RNA sequence: ACUUACCAACCCGAUGCAAACUGCGAAUACCGGAGAAUGUUAUCACGGGAGACACACGGCGGGUGCUAACGUCCGUC
RNA sequence: CCUCCUAAAGAGUAACGGAGGAGCACGAAGGUUGGCUAAUCCUGGUCGGACAUCAGGAGGUUAGUGCAAUGGCAUAAGCCAGCUUGACUGCGAGCGUGACGGCGCGAGCAGGUGCGAAAGCAGGUCAUAGUGAUCCGGUGGUUCUGAAUGGAAGGGCCAUC
RNA sequence: UGCCUGGCGGCCGUAGCGCGGUGGUCCCACCUGACCCCAUGCCGAACUCAGAAGUGAAACGCCGUAGCGCCGAUGGUAGUGUGGGGUCUCCCCAUGCGAGAGUAGGGAACUGCCAGGCA
């Protein structure tokens, strides 16, 4: 599961998901998977979508993960009043903007890329699309 | 100053024609010889610290500074500013007289002596060395010893390369490797 | 380094006289010669300058720089300063000790009648 | 772990901005370290508080080889 | 607490005294300081550090 | 004295993320000066008498909560 | 009570919001004068290794600063030595910050000193926590008062517990 | 007035570093000597004294070089005041101001007083 091994502080504020993305072009491989919608990707969603494609793109080529969560979300458990400080850390999320390249793949045919990225788009809570590396 | 006069007469004209310098001040020259003694053991007992001071001042001819430690760390068991060694830097007349007494009586009377190492340079043209079993020094009597001690003879040279540092000892004849 | 350690040593004494707006008397010491200049508080111009590389001073000197030469040029700057009338200049040691020719150049100018 | 303390916020910041004519002795900038440095007619306090030493306007300059900020007072 | 209070007593005829604190545990030596006595208007010897 | 299908710090190139990172950097807001127009002094000082100190929701900037609450706590309107 | 963030590029700004820390230490760890420049790494090498101490080179404050954290610090506020007590007294223009009680900065002047040759600097410490209002008394000083007078008791003033 | 050098500045990397070349009549630097004035928390290295035998090496000054640091547009993008609107966790429209990074490119500083040497 993708999570930071060590942080300077345990907790973090809620924040917002405003602004545009900066991960625009594929710069590691030739094929990419770019996010269209807006939302957050939890630690389970990034791990499951990596497992979802890897089944069909068997052991050749190379897959990069362009994002990293670096943001915890705390929860208040059931039958607990409001207050009593901030709750305990449960799972890590990543702030994702429209235009962020999430998943990349190289060393595969283009027809194989269309299949695996379709199989990983259902596991993601936001809409995605297929992109291809353009030079310069 | 027997080797100081020998420097100007023989050593300067030797390196003038060997490495074809345009200026005669481009010759390598000696600056200092720092006679050091890192006694080290003086955490437990302080009586070996004062004895190390008098032994290093017998090899040299003047009073040392008891050296304070570099930086306090816990894994190396030393404290900030702790007296743990003693050194003497010789410049001038004391430097040339000790360098003659180093090479002709102390160095040849080392047992199992085959020669110094010709690759013991720092990388820029300075040479460090040590001589074993300090009974070879004629100043230390065999009855007044407490334990084997230390010394770090380093030749500070204004040369710019190791090859220029090799040729300066060759005129001092540095017996050989 | 040799020269840059002298500059950082004097720098506290340089900018302190800048904060007071007084006229400073800097010195430069050389194994050959010695210099002394009376500087305006802006620092970009001088008013009284006399050294031992000038032939007017070196004729009466056996060697160009010693404690006897610093007494000569210390008076020489001070005599040119009284002809101008800068009258309570400040003394800048400029990174050297106040023991040798820096002291000899200062005490000679104290004898002439400058207020420092 | 057992958090929930905060001190009284000390009233720092710039109290006299540039272009303002101040009196001799007025406090220009309250600060902890030398965020601002003393310059012309500006004294540095014990707690690094920069104050006025002459009647005039506040002038901010960035001088020195280390690119540090200064406060100077020009005569009105 | 551990830190005790002492009074620096003037050695002159005046009974003017200042106040300060010293560590009695590790520093039992009597303090020796010259301070301004506002009565005699001079600097005088101060003693008696407990 | 060398090397092997071994593990691997630092360094270098490429690429992200951070309320408690800033080698960078706004919009406006704020502070001061000058100027015209406008406004029944709208401003400050001082005096007589208060009431109020349970606020609500909506837009926006947030903390908290599940980017749940006609939820809670602030800033601003 | 202190530090940072929440705090939305002035100040101010809440919550059982997020991370810590203080109830001191210090006569030098203060003042002043004179000096001094680390962290890490390479190479060299009687005891000697992972470190005892050094030499030069690379590196130029990532080191250090009695401690929590931030903001500072090379002119070093960092470090060392000599000489010392300004951790002075009576004052204080002007200003910051408070509803208030109050707190904080502050040149300069008067008196007498310390250091330096001198210009100058010094009314504590790199700054921000190290604190208890008042009533009531205890101690020292001061004819200020002295219930008829002269004292005294008590009180006040100042220093202090 | 030119060239070269020193001192104190203005300015604070378009002023730095690295590389290559060069300067010794003067200047500066190293160097010579040191019982002494003094100095070293050891040490004539530094500090400082007395001298000029030697020298442009280290350092410094200048010239040349775009490896690096740095400076840096135009346009575009992100953001935002005011007003309006939507599929209202967010974004668009009208108007005002305009980034950061990156690119083209700039760039081996400039300048003031005074003194010395050469012509
Ligand atoms: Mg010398
Ligand atoms: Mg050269
Ligand atoms: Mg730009």
């Amino acid at each position: 599961m993708l999570q930071p091994k060590r942080t300077k502080f345990r907790k973090m504020h809620k924040g917002r998901n405003r602004g545009l993305a900066q991960g625009t072009d594929v710069s590691f491989g030739s094929f990419g998977l770019k996010a269209v919608g807006r939302g957050r990707l939890t630690a389970r969603q990034i791990e499951a979508a990596r497992r979802a494609m890897t089944r069909a793109v068997k052991r050749q080529g190379k897959i990069w993960i362009r994002v990293f969560p670096d943001k915890p979300i705390t929860e208040k458990p059931l039958a607990v009043r409001m207050g009593k400080g901030k709750g305990n850390v449960e799972y890590w999320v990543a702030l994702i903007q429209p235009g962020k390249v999430l998943y990349e793949m190289d060393g595969v045919p283009e027809e194989l890329a269309r299949e695996a990225f379709k199989l990983a788009a259902a596991k993601l809570p936001i809409k995605t699309t297929f992109v291809t590396k353009t030079v310069m | 100053a027997k080797l100081h006069d020998y420097y100007k007469d023989e050593v300067v004209k030797k390196l003038m024609t060997e490495f074809n310098y345009n200026s005669v001040m481009q010759v390598p020259r000696v600056e200092k010889i720092t006679l050091n003694m890192g006694v080290g053991e003086a955490i437990a007992d302080k009586k070996l610290l004062d004895n190390a001071a008098a032994d290093l001042a017998a090899i040299s001819g003047q009073k040392p500074l008891i050296t304070k430690a570099r930086k306090s760390v816990a894994g190396f068991k030393i404290r900030q500013g702790y007296p743990i060694g003693c050194k003497v830097t010789l410049r001038g007349e004391r430097m040339w007289e000790f360098f003659e007494r180093l090479i002709t009586i102390a160095v040849p009377r080392i047992r199992d002596f085959r020669g110094l190492s010709a690759k013991s340079f720092d990388g820029r043209g300075n040479y460090s060395m040590g001589v074993r079993e300090q009974i070879i020094f004629p100043e230390i009597d065999y009855d007044k010893v407490d334990r084997v001690r230390g010394l770090d003879i380093t030749i500070t040279t204004t040369a710019k390369s190791d090859e220029e540092g090799r040729a300066l000892l060759a005129a001092f004849d540095f017996p050989f490797r | 380094d040799k020269k840059s350690a002298r500059i950082r040593r004097a720098t506290r004494a340089r900018r302190k006289l800048q904060e007071l707006g007084a006229t400073r008397l800097v010195v430069h010491r050389t194994p050959r010669h010695i210099y002394a200049q009376v500087i305006a508080p802006n620092g970009s111009e001088v008013l009284v300058a006399a050294s031992t590389v000038e032939k007017a001073i070196a004729e009466q000197l056996k060697y160009t720089g010693n404690k006897d030469a610093a007494a000569a040029v210390g008076k020489a700057v001070a005599e040119r300063a009284l002809e101008k009338g800068i009258k309570d200049v400040s003394f800048d040691r400029s990174g050297f000790q106040y023991h040798g020719r820096v002291q000899a150049l200062a005490d000679a100018a104290r004898e002439a009648g400058l207020q420092f | 772990t057992r958090n929930g303390r905060d001190s009284e916020a000390k009233r720092l910041g710039v109290k006299r901005f540039g272009g303002e004519s101040v009196l001799a002795g007025s406090i220009i900038v309250r600060q902890r370290g030398t965020k601002f440095h003393a310059g012309a007619n500006v004294g540095c306090g014990r707690d690094h508080t920069l104050f006025a030493k002459a009647d005039g306007k506040v002038k901010f300059e960035v001088k020195g080889p280390k690119n540090r900020k200064f406060i100077s007072i020009e005569a009105e | 607490g551990i830190r005790e209070k002492i009074k620096l007593v003037s050695s002159a005829g005046t009974g003017h005294f200042y106040t300060t604190t010293k560590n009695k545990r590790t520093k039992p030596e009597k303090l020796e300081l010259k301070k301004f006595d506002p009565v005699v208007r001079q600097h005088v010897i101060y003693k008696e550090a407990k």
